């Protein structure tokens, strides 16, 4: 019972996971996550709207000044359901809303509670409002006000086909075939296809060609910030200048520590070099030192700041206090937005000049932009976050207009009038039916193509369809390198099946395997990392501990550690036991002694099997056993134990094309024991397992007999023409 | 190349070297801006060997410019096998060239035998310099060495990058 | 290729297919052969309008 | 090799300034009274072209990095035969394919070339 | 190996801690710097709430010390007063202040 | 309210750093009237301190930690009180630096942890 895995066993795992997960898992799991809970958060982000009328000092009784504030609660959400023009109300089912050309749609509620201030404006005193009237009907069913429509994706939390059983969907005939994941618009059916994005808050070190006096650029995006080395190679002069938002000029680095707080010389190499040693960092930091040494004033830094602004001619200490404010407000906003940060925008300026500098001394490479751990997918959900944003913004901009309208007529306003809850409806309805993923009014140049009429050819088509990613790149922009298939691929996209003609490489579809992540909060993470013996970046000092790793959380430095180790091995024992998610991933670089976390949301990943040493056989061998396949068939049979039961068991570990980077796999079982030519790999250290190859392919190319013994354009050409075959698309 | 020259090597190679563009900066193994306060003796005893050889081989207006040579040097430890590579005599190209396009910078140089070939470049400027300019030493000399390496062309032709040699 | 280890210069990691088609393709030789396929693919699907334009 | 010198005051780097009456070199700060003397003519220094031999970067607990490869070499010093190799960690277009191998047990760097 | 030492843990109640507001006063220096000898006694310490800085300037003029506040510090620091017993005496942390000398 | 009291702040204080739930709940008031909370128990080499809760407390929090010592030697640092322009006292100079992790033998530990696992779940982004 302590047996080694054959194939069989592989294929008895991957049954599982098809019977837990689905082939459309991805569009729902993301539908949930945005309803449940990105909804409440993007109106909880702007509960609090108000109004400052003063006196008009007209007469005395027009001395008071009011203040208006409106306040949003809770959102409600209820099943489809439609209004007919008589008036009645039944719950809409999706047959009728396809025959009847309908919309799948349900209503949404939110509270609502009204407060009114009155100060008596006194000339030379500040005002002091007093609570006089507050409106809150959260003791009655009139306190939800309605505030608009929101399409439903099939088979989703909310639908009704979410609980059916397959006699419940023949009496209402669906086809026990089909998997959800569509909206239903005007009585059509649409999909959304997942959006390549470039990843933010990661800094990324380039190299230009020389016929420019540009040498090398250090780019993040958080705002975007530019710090650039001009000066060739070998020359004497060395220029390093950030470019600051909203200001037009530029000014060197060493006048950026000077304004940041930090005065003596000596502090600002030790916040960029961390070896004392080398000589050669130094020496390219001179030149930086002696043209700051001139100015020991953060104010002619600050007036230089003050005469770009649209304004002209303002007061010396009004500039002083815009250029002040302009660093905590706007420079490196991921990091912090609050007062009194300093410390760590210090350090972080220094840590990204350090790396421009290192890849200055050809210790490094240029990042690779086709590196696909470092590319998101938004699906769904965010998209849809966005726009809802967008639309309450302009929603609660217009009933405050209207609001202050009806204050500067003395009328009361009714809730139920300042609300044009049609705003939401319209919106919503004309971007999933265009498709133009924008406002109705700036459509022309908004992303186009995101929402798609379901293909339902034949199966297969379907299955094609609801696993696509487009990469808006413009399909004529001949840049080969995206086009081309990376490294980074292999197990995430499927190699074979791709479009031909224009959007060749740019249209990607999935592998069998190849999920996405949800989300998830840092807060918890970094709270138990600074408990197990973190030491905070204010408290640093280079030279005291020169040998310290760094700490990243999601791109924001937190500070350092001394022994990695033990804090990567007890973390990965958690991650494997369930007391974190197995979504986040956990990255160590040895060579330059970092320690990356990421719980962003976007990010691909698939299944593997885990490796350890087992010391009674004398050698490695994976977790897995007869016993948990044997487990497994029985409850396959019965159709408990289940996919989550050998994930939360430590047996099984989600890996993404990051973490990639710093593991080894033994492709076959039997590889990791000490026809065609198969070789036999001198690795012994092996970590994980591939569960098995067959899985690097598509659903498309999952059709072919015997793929590998025929050329590869030939299997994607009838990757391509599987999609025009006629047969049942449907059962009913 | 010409019909005599055309099956014999050497020839050829005398060509390659008279068409290449060649400047100081490709030849310096370290063209290094060093402090010269008193060029009259140092501590590194390689070039004071060097020294003593110029020192009783200047002329009479050497000895009167003696006190021109700037509180920096160029010390120039220059690679064998570039220097070699383009059949370049150390003196007449180092200097004679050098000094007869501005009589900007003259040079305390050694002969090719010593086995580290170490020039000394002092520039030359007037005594009637001001003294607020005398003050600003390191300000002239950086700009002038960086004018000096970069603006120098020893042999060649501009604009050919490389010259290579084929059958 | 995750599978290897680092600094490897060996020809059957660096894109070398000793089977042949009636035998049967590994599946890392596989993947080197479907990149050197759509290299092929993205040349003709675009330098076909490159050329037309040319011709016009 | 120049090397940068600090104020003992403020921590500002020291400029260089002459002594006319004795001819000798000191540095001085250039917002305080420091000043202090000069031990050597040696001020500044510009190498042009870098004459470094290959080196194998960071080696702290560099054994653990299980995506290196192993060798069955012997070690020179404390006779050990398991060891992790690997090539050399900076990225210069012209560097040699020469390896370097450090050694599990005494940690000792060595390299594949023994030239004499 | 089993020898140790009795340190009773006590507190400061309410009453004193509501006159007493603690501020961590941090100053900046690469060199041991001690009242009783780079300070002149008596010294102004003053604000010229977190708005105006702290300003310490000592009798003569000589020792002046301007003081900012740095925010997110989210080590919530404790101060261990010693008493007459021996005992250590808990006193919560409120604000941290960094100081650096005037030119 | 100008001068310094330096009469009592020649001895040593220790540094040390509490994690966020322990200081929280040893911010409560009502324990402040100067109650024997707690005691400290130094090795003989000095490298293994131990905190050990007193019994007087619930039972609801763990009653045994485990100390780090971070620097050898601590210089600089000097800790000071200000009290009703407001005068102001240093209280003395810091001695060594230390850090507090739960300690594994205390069963108790996992059962925070655990509300700690509470924590985790609930709050999503």
């Amino acid at each position: 019972e302590s047996a080694p895995i054959t194939a069989e066993d592989s294929w008895a795992v991957i049954s599982a996971f098809f019977r837990e997960k689905g082939l459309v898992s991805q569009q729902l799991d993301s539908f949930n996550q945005f309803v449940d809970y990105t909804l409440q958060d993007i109106i909880c982000e702007d509960s609090t709207l108000i109004l400052e009328q003063l006196a008009q000092h007209t007469t005395e009784s027009d001395n008071i000044s009011r203040k208006y504030e409106i306040s949003f609660g809770k959102i409600y959400v209820t099943k489809p359901m439609v209004n007919e023009s008589d008036g009645v109300t039944h719950a809409l089912y999706p047959q009728e809303a396809r025959l009847r050309n309908l919309t799948y749609s349900s209503g949404l509620f939110v509270d609502v509670k009204k407060r009114t201030y009155e100060a008596i404006d006194v000339p030379g005193r500040e005002l002091k409002y007093e609570l006089i009237a507050e409106e809150s009907e959260d003791d009655s069913e009139s306190g939800k006000v309605f505030i608009g429509r929101l399409p439903i994706m099939l088979r989703s939390k909310n639908c009704y086909l979410s609980e059916a059983t397959e006699s419940d969907l023949y009496k209402l005939k669906e086809c026990p075939f089909d998997m959800g994941g569509y909206f239903i618009i005007n009585g059509s059916e649409k999909v959304l296809i997942a959006q390549e994005r470039s990843a933010g808050n990661i800094v990324q070190v380039f190299k230009k060609a020389a016929p420019s006096p540009i040498s090398h650029v250090a780019e993040i995006r958080s705002s975007t910030l530019q710090v650039k080395l001009y000066g060739r190679e070998g020359s004497s002069a060395r220029t390093i200048k950030a470019t600051l938002p909203y200001i037009k000029q530029d000014i060197p680095i060493v006048i950026i520590f000077r304004a940041l707080g930090i005065i003596p010389d000596g502090e600002i190499l030790e916040h960029i070099c961390y070896d004392v040693n080398d000589w050669q960092m130094l020496e390219m930091l001179k030149p930086c030192v002696e043209d700051g040494f001139v100015i020991q004033d953060r104010e002619t830094a600050l007036d230089f700041i003050g005469r770009r602004g649209t304004a002209l001619g303002i007061k010396k200490e009004k500039r002083i206090q815009y250029a002040k404010d302009i660093l905590q407000k706007e420079f490196l906003p991921h990091i912090t937005q609050l007062e009194g940060f300093e410390s760590r925008k210090a350090f972080f300026l220094g840590y990204m000049i350090n790396r421009l500098l290192l890849c200055a001394l050809d210790r490094k490479d240029q990042d690779d932009r086709d590196h696909f751990g470092k590319k998101r997918l938004d699906l769904a959900g965010p998209l849809l976050a966005q726009l809802f944003k967008t639309l309450f913004k302009k929603l609660t901009k217009d009933i405050f207009r209207y609001m202050q309208r009806t204050v500067e007529e003395a009328h009361d306003f009714n809730m139920k009038l300042a609300i044009n809850a049609k705003t939401i409806t319209s919106g919503l309805k004309y971007a999933l039916a265009t498709g133009n993923w924008g406002e109705q009014k700036k459509a022309m140049s908004s992303r186009a193509g995101v929402s798609q009429v379901l293909n339902r050819y034949t199966y297969s088509s379907t299955l094609s369809h609801l696993r696509r990613t487009n990469t808006p790149i413009g399909r004529d922009g001949k840049l080969a390198k995206p086009r081309q298939l990376h490294n980074t691929h292999w197990g995430l996209v499927c190699p074979a099946e791709t479009p031909e003609g224009q959007a060749c490489g740019l249209v990607k579809n999935l592998s069998l395997m190849s999920c996405i992540s949800v989300g998830t909060d840092p807060m918890p993470i970094i709270t138990f990392l600074s408990e197990w013996g973190m030491e905070p970046l204010e408290d640093y000092v280079p030279h005291q501990s020169p040998d310290a790793t760094r700490v990243f959380v999601n791109g924001v430095w937190h500070g350092v550690h001394r022994n990695p180790a033990r804090l990567m091995e007890t973390l990965r024992t958690l991650r494997r036991k369930g007391d974190i998610n197995p979504e986040v991933s956990m990255i160590r670089d040895i060579r330059e002694k970092e320690l990356k976390i990421f719980t962003d949301a976007g990010r691909v990943y698939r299944p593997l099997f885990i490796v350890e040493d087992d010391e009674s056989l004398g050698h490695k061998e994976l977790k897995v056993r007869k016993g948990h396949i044997a487990k497994l068939m029985a409850t396959e049979y019965q159709d408990e134990y289940t996919w989550s039961s050998l994930l939360n068991e430590g047996l099984v570990e989600y890996i993404d094309a990051e973490e990639e980077e710093s593991i080894l796999i033994a492709m076959q079982p039997e590889d990791l024991e000490p026809k065609r030519i198969r070789v036999s790999h001198h690795a012994t250290t092996f970590t994980h397992c591939e569960i098995h190859p067959s899985m690097i392919l598509g659903v498309a190319a999952s059709i072919i007999p015997f793929p590998d013994h025929n050329q590869s354009p030939r299997n994607t050409y009838q990757s391509a023409m599987g999609k025009q075959a006629m047969g049942v698309f449907l059962t009913n | 190349l010409e019909p005599g020259h055309a099956a014999d090597q050497e020839q050829a190679k005398l060509i390659r070297s008279a068409i290449e563009h060649t400047t100081l900066k490709s030849v310096t193994i370290a063209s290094e801006i060093y402090y010269d306060p008193d060029p009259r003796s140092t501590v590194i005893p390689e070039d004071e060997e060097i020294i003593q050889l110029h020192f009783s081989l200047l002329d009479e207006e050497a000895e009167q410019s003696f006190d021109q040579q700037s509180p920096w040097l160029l010390r120039l430890e220059l690679d064998r096998a570039a220097m070699n590579d383009k059949d370049l005599t150390m003196g007449q190209v180092g200097e004679r060239i050098k000094q007869t396009f501005k009589n900007d910078l003259f040079v305390i140089w050694s002969e090719d035998n010593d086995e580290k070939l170490i020039i000394r470049c002092r520039v030359v400027r007037p005594k009637s310099l001001d003294a607020e300019t005398e003050a600003e030493e390191d300000h002239m000399l950086k700009k002038i060495e960086n004018t000096m390496l970069e603006n120098i062309t020893l042999r060649g032709v501009e604009n050919i990058e490389r010259v290579v040699m084929m059958k | 290729l995750p599978h290897f280890s680092k600094d490897d210069y060996s020809p059957e990691s660096k894109g070398f297919v000793e089977n042949s088609y009636l035998r049967g393709l590994t599946p890392q030789e596989f993947f080197f052969h479907a990149m050197g396929g759509r290299e092929g693919l993205i040349d003709t699907a675009v330098k076909t309008a490159e050329t037309g334009y040319i011709q016009r | 090799m120049t090397t940068f010198r600090f104020c003992r005051d403020c921590n500002n780097m020291l400029y260089p300034r002459e002594d006319k009456e004795n001819n000798r070199l000191l540095f001085e700060c250039r917002t305080c009274s420091y000043v202090e003397e000069a031990g050597s003519p040696l001020v500044y220094r510009h190498e042009l072209i870098t004459n470094i031999g290959e080196t194998a970067g960071v080696v702290q607990d560099i054994g653990s990095d299980p995506t290196l490869p192993r060798s069955d070499r012997e070690c020179p010093k404390c006779h050990s035969r398991e060891n992790v190799f690997f090539q050399s960690q900076q990225r210069r277009k012209d560097t040699s394919m020469v390896l370097f191998f450090v050694c599990l047990s005494c940690s000792h760097i060595f390299t594949s070339d023994q030239k004499n | 190996p089993n020898e140790y030492n009795e340190f009773p843990l006590r507190a400061i109640p309410k009453e004193d801690l509501e006159n007493m507001r603690t501020h961590l006063l941090k100053f900046q220096s690469k060199k041991k710097i001690n009242p009783v000898t780079d300070f002149h006694l008596p010294v102004r310490l003053h604000r010229k709430e977190e708005f105006y800085p702290w300003v310490m300037e000592d009798f003569d003029g000589y020792n002046t010390w301007v003081g900012s506040y740095e925010a997110g510090n989210s080590d919530s620091y404790v101060l261990l007063s010693v008493e007459d017993d021996g005992s250590f005496t808990m006193i919560p942390a409120d604000k941290v202040y960094k100081f650096t000398a005037r030119n | 309210s100008l001068d310094l009291d330096l009469e009592r702040s020649n001895r040593q204080v220790w540094l040390v750093r509490l994690p966020m739930f322990l200081a929280e709940k040893w911010r409560d008031r009502n324990n402040l009237h100067g109650q024997e909370l707690g005691k400290i128990r130094i090795n003989k080499d000095g490298s293994k301190i131990t905190l050990l809760l007193n019994e007087n407390d619930n039972d609801s929090i763990p009653h045994e930690y485990d100390l780090e010592l971070t620097k050898k030697v601590v210089e600089n640092e000097y800790v000071f009180t200000e009290q009703n322009p407001k005068k102001t006292a240093i209280v003395g100079t810091v001695c060594h630096e230390c850090q507090v992790m739960p300690s594994m033998n205390d069963p108790n530990y996992h059962k925070i942890v655990e509300q700690r696992r509470n924590i985790v779940k609930l709050n999503n982004k």
